[PDB]
């Protein structure tokens, strides 16, 4: 699951512009990464492109941390 | 017989650079020389990483205006005294870059011989 | 010294836009008949404001290099490089615009 | 070469205003006594801050032009037209202000 | 004590809040003449507390609309 | 020793607005903290106050990392 983690991290660092050292699995988007709902929408959409998966808001609203986003990938 | 060939200046919005970088990482390889790419990759703070890139872009854009071939062939480095600089046979290129939180700028002055 | 002086100017494009909107006369006060043609030829209003702003800055930068707007003509050569002819000096110019700011840089080299 | 180096600096005036407001001794750290006469004579606060931001942009441009290695309060920029005196070079200077930014450029020519 | 407290309140307003010296008069209104708001008023009050080593509850800060109000409280 | 480091970190954190996690001895102000000469100028003047001392630009410009500033006070 290290693969999916790094892929999620990549998106957060070079596409959302967040420092890599802040991206840990327990990091909160709104509290730690300064990423709002629009940014999470961008993350989620980018994850649909990188895995050919569809993520409805029902599951996108359940992601408040890095581990949440990761966890979800590993479920596919 | 002028001492200077031409002067150039460029002002650019950091956020516009960050935006393009984020949708097309390919911007790095297109704008920076391999030497510059290594230094760019040495940084861990994304803000500094984007400033640097914005600064180089500006410098090379201003260099083109001063000159009157290709961005990734033009190596901007720091000289003995820590001043940005470019090499180009026939001239001594003097460069200066300055950043703020939303703007990066650079000036270029080409003396000749 | 080989250089007489250098000049630089930064100005907000929204301020030029504002003045031009309330006073079309601004143009005849800042641009030469030559520059007025160029300004009038652009069909994109944004571009006109950039041009005006760029020229105002240049004239301020030029003026600082020395120490009348209409009497300082800044034209573009075959390459589209900005120049200024001023007997007694060799003038080097360069302009740059952004969405909100315009800037010009001028350096005057003694000719004799 | 005939030109030693060139420098340019761009600073947000509001950052100068913030720092000056919290730290008053910033003036004696950045401005020389000669420059302090001009500063202390302005009665319009935005003007004081504008002038302070400009001299700071100048001092920064000058340091970049010279090539790091020069204390701020040992670089007297004076008018005549802005200029500086530093043995060995002929220092050319120009300043510009907007409501939020101040910039300066320095060109050091070799004696 | 008399005009000294005014001087001290003026200095703060001028050097800290950035308002011109000539605008600062006893009758001056923070919100209508000096362009100061609750936040600037808060600033002013905090500097005065350090200045005179005292406490200025928020209850009293909301009473001062003019510069003369600030000076008076300090007199007490 | 490592006691001044905390007083230096507080300023960087509380005054300059930099995250605590980023403040390490080897963190570079301009490369890692996004701190320019003005910010450094502030740090320096803030230190002068908290340590009844003086810090000329000569010794101020020498500061590049958080550790330089502390190893300075020591």
């Amino acid at each position: 699951a290290m693969e999916n983690f790094d892929k999620v991290k990549d998106i957060i660092v070079d596409r959302l512009g967040v420092d890599a050292d802040k991206v840990t699995e327990d990091a909160s988007f709104k509290d730690d990464l300064g990423a709002d709902s629009l940014d999470i929408a961008e993350l989620v959409m980018e994850l649909e492109d990188e895995f050919g998966t569809e993520i409805p808001d029902e599951e996108a609203e359940k992601i408040n941390t890095v581990g949440d986003a990761v966890k979800f990938i590993n479920s596919l | 017989n002028a001492m200077i060939h031409g002067i150039g200046v460029d002002l650019i919005e950091i956020d516009r650079i960050q935006a393009l970088y984020s949708k097309q990482p390919k911007l790095v390889e297109r704008i920076l020389t391999k030497n510059e790419q290594h230094k760019f990759n040495n940084f861990t703070h994304e803000q500094r990483k984007i400033e640097f890139l914005a600064g180089r872009f500006a410098t090379k854009e201003a260099f083109s205006k001063a000159l009157g071939v290709a961005f990734n062939d033009i190596d901007c480095y720091n000289d003995e005294l820590g001043k940005p600089k470019i090499d180009y046979e026939g001239f001594i290129v003097h460069v200066s870059i300055s950043h703020t939180e939303h703007y990066a700028m650079s000036q270029v002055v080409l003396e000749k011989s």
